[PDB]
């Protein structure tokens, strides 16, 4: 009875499949994908930021030259200047005139903000897809259980074990390289660490917050101040991480395909509703209920009463139930033009009850498998005036 | 408190114990976080 | 303590909304066709506006400013 | 001058190509790709170990049943036990003879050894290889820094700026999904955490050492104490852990194919010799030298004297120098089937100064190329006798 | 007080007991298929063993 499905990836929205084990009473299925978060394998590459020109305070000798150094701060750009007279306080102060010299030094450095507002790359390969797939299961009535998508992976949460996937529909949203800034994730061809033309994205690139060397081409150049004044002629492009915040591109999660969510968390990408899943489960066997006990429904009739042409389960359809005993009964409709609201129906002796539904052809001539007695609900349905709310429960659209 | 050369002191050049090094309007909330030379 | 635009005005049409719209300040409108096509839309918008989107049968989603994403069937 | 240069990925060798810049003298290489460690991006999967049935100490009502429960520690199994007179260093102590009960529980959990000595699966993908490229520049005579493959990334280590790759031959000698063990890596199809069957390889899955959670199916089933005694039957399948250290396979360090070494560190895969690399390189223009000041060494002429048909350098050929300066002159065979030992040849005014080279092809008609002189070294060479020692620098063979 | 082997694996597949084994020490096993054709099987088994 381990009960093999191909199940469409769609995240909220119940797929009451119906277990067909021969010889004890069959079981609904309730299998609602609740979540497709995903979880690529990642690379953290360098964390971005705005610079910060910290610039150490210049040297000023008085009468001759002071060679500089090339000091090994990122981008420690540094060159010797003479010919100033530097106003400080008192009017100048170095006595000569030409012989005054003035060393200006800057290098780059992460921000205070590159720790907390910074951009942020990965090479990104494919990874392992989740969910906490909710089964309101037969009589159980309850598991919501996190599993995978690795077609060989069980997860005993509850009491059934449940095999998912693995999915066809490899399409992971996330290209190669991403970008990610604190919530908005960027499918960017970053360019990599240690390249990043300055103004360009990158300009600045450190491997991690903590990382003390980076990477900073900022075409940092160091002018003469003027006039004979202290001060630090610092010419930079502003960071390649100031734009790309306000000249970037759009987010994934407001770009992206086939429909996925983000966040800057484990890097899901959630509710990816694409394709299909080979989903199969075994169920306990304590859960069946032997065939002898539930009532034999046989000797009915089915009939739509007003089937509404829709997504919303706007479906209806009177049964003319025959009971041989009186008790719950299980529903489905194997093929999938019908998707029915109801797994269970009760019965008393040989009642009628109704229940809704949703169908995409106007004559659904959908069998309907009432616990071991199976009917066509042959009808004609009409189409409604109101669409503008969330997604459906039909998603079974098909030639019609 | 430090001070240093403010460039543009109300007529001029000037050096004042406020010199203003590292604006920082980088943030969003309306704020702007600055140094003084001066140490109050 | 942030920010926030006013609502839209929803107006139905065949597998498209109409959409006119008024905010207070440049709003970035964006969409997402959640199709495998995405064909998603972006635009400041702080003149009135009525704009259109071709929804597709299986959804699409629409984000008026910060205020949350919105989604909608239309069949 | 921006010298781009296809370049065989082999590890120990260098690759000294020329400079032929247009203006001025040209400079030779010595690319040596000193090693070729890979990091594939990869994903913790689940750490597994042997398990130890650290059994939690049993109850023993004397006259009546203990219902056992199952708690929630991992494989908890406990199963209450009737039928017992169990002896306690006194004989037995409970006075009834049937009503004696005895609950057994034992759970699984990670040895002591889990943390230390413990294999450790991965789902692995494809990353980013490096190298610590040295490179005995021109005049330089030196930079050893560590680079990336990405056909973007600089590496300003030295004076010359650099870009690899990336590289043709895409072969992660690592497979999908891997298995490692202290050192010994193993490219091994793990079945998955959360499913391991007892006796097989993981039957304990622990995510981490520190996860006190798990998976452990090792059939661990309790049995009753023997004729009145204190103990616990706890019958269960040797860890798939202990076998899979002397029933498993062979390391990847002794099975790859196309030449790699591995270790258990940051998972690399050193000096996998396969394929080509796009190499190029933008040199210091002050390290060139200025062409009207090398020698002109034309009216030349060149010949082999003990052509070896070999790998070692055991190729020769004086060559009759005919300089108009006197000084250093850099030389190669542009045509890859000579590899010389001497990047670079002092001369005197028109002298004659002996290589030593490597071919492949019997009648060696290289041409080489003298600091803008080129020459045809036409030859026969000889087969060597003595052919057991580690790897060559000829690398050339062709049609011959 | 004796002897006893570490259970088995038992694993189905069409009229066919793969059996993934895995003894302590040297274990006789043996078979009988019940048909008046007999056709039993011994083999002394201390490396672990799938058999069929």
């Amino acid at each position: 009875y381990e009960h093999t499905a191909v199940m469409p990836n769609k995240v909220g929205i119940p797929y009451k499949a119906l277990v067909e084990r021969p010889g004890y009473a069959p079981v609904h299925l309730q299998i609602q994908l609740v979540n497709t978060r995903i979880i690529p394998s990642t690379n953290l590459e360098y964390i971005t930021c705005k610079y910060k020109t910290k610039v150490p305070s210049p040297v000023v000798k008085c009468c001759g030259a002071t060679q500089c150094t090339s000091k090994p701060h990122p981008d420690y750009q540094c060159q010797v200047f003479t010919g100033v007279y530097p106003f400080m306080w008192g009017g100048a102060y170095c006595f000569c005139d030409t012989e005054n010299t003035q060393m200006s030094e800057a290098y780059v450095e992460r921000s205070e903000e590159c720790s907390i507002d910074h951009a942020k790359a990965y090479k990104v390969h494919t990874g392992t897809v989740q969910a906490m797939v909710n089964i309101t299961y037969g009589s159980v009535s309850w598991r919501s259980a996190d599993v995978y998508v690795n077609g060989e992976t069980p997860a005993k949460i509850g009491d059934a074990k449940l095999i998912i996937g693995p999915l066809s529909s490899a399409w992971s949203p996330f290209d190669n390289k991403v970008v990610v800034y604190g919530h908005e994730v960027y499918n960017y061809d970053f360019p990599e660490y240690g390249t990043g033309k300055a103004g360009s994205f990158g300009d600045l690139q450190s491997r991690t917050s903590t990382s003390n060397d980076l990477y900073a081409n900022t075409n940092l150049k160091l002018q003469r101040p003027q006039a004979g004044i202290v001060h630090t002629p610092f010419t930079q492009a502003p960071s390649g991480f100031e734009r790309w915040k306000r000249d970037k591109g759009a987010p994934l999660n407001d770009v992206a395909p086939f429909g996925c969510s983000i966040a800057l968390e484990p890097l899901r990408a959630e509710n990816c509703a694409v394709g299909s899943i080979p989903i199969s489960i075994d169920i306990p066997d304590a859960a069946f209920t032997r065939i002898s006990e539930t009532p034999t429904v046989s000797d009915l009739e089915c009939k739509i009463t007003e089937c509404t042409y829709a997504s919303d389960f706007g479906g209806i359809a009177t049964v003319a139930y025959k009971s041989s005993k009186a008790g719950n009964c299980p529903i489905h409709s194997p093929s999938g033009v019908a998707v029915i609201k109801e797994n269970d129906v009760t019965l008393a002796e040989s009642g009628s009850f109704t229940f809704h539904f949703s169908t995409a052809n106007i004559h659904p001539a959908f069998k309907l498998q009432v616990c071991t007695s199976a009917v066509t609900c042959k009808g004609d349905c009409k189409p409604p005036k109101d669409h503008i709310v969330d997604y459906p429960a039909q998603h079974t659209e098909s030639f019609t | 408190p430090y001070i240093a050369d403010c460039p543009n002191c109300g007529h001029s050049r000037c050096d004042s114990p406020i010199a203003i090094e590292e604006v920082r309007g980088d943030a969003h909330a309306g704020v702007i976080r600055i140094q003084t030379s001066a140490m109050f | 303590i942030a920010t926030l635009a006013p609502e839209p005005l929803v107006e139905h049409k065949h597998r498209t909304l109409i959409l006119h719209l008024h905010p207070d300040h440049p709003t970035l409108l964006t969409t997402r066709s959640l199709g495998s096509d995405a064909n998603p839309t972006r635009q400041w918008i702080e003149r009135p506006t009525t704009v259109n989107f071709t929804v597709t049968g299986e959804g699409l989603e629409y984000t008026w400013g910060n205020h949350p994403p919105k989604r909608v069937w239309a069949q």
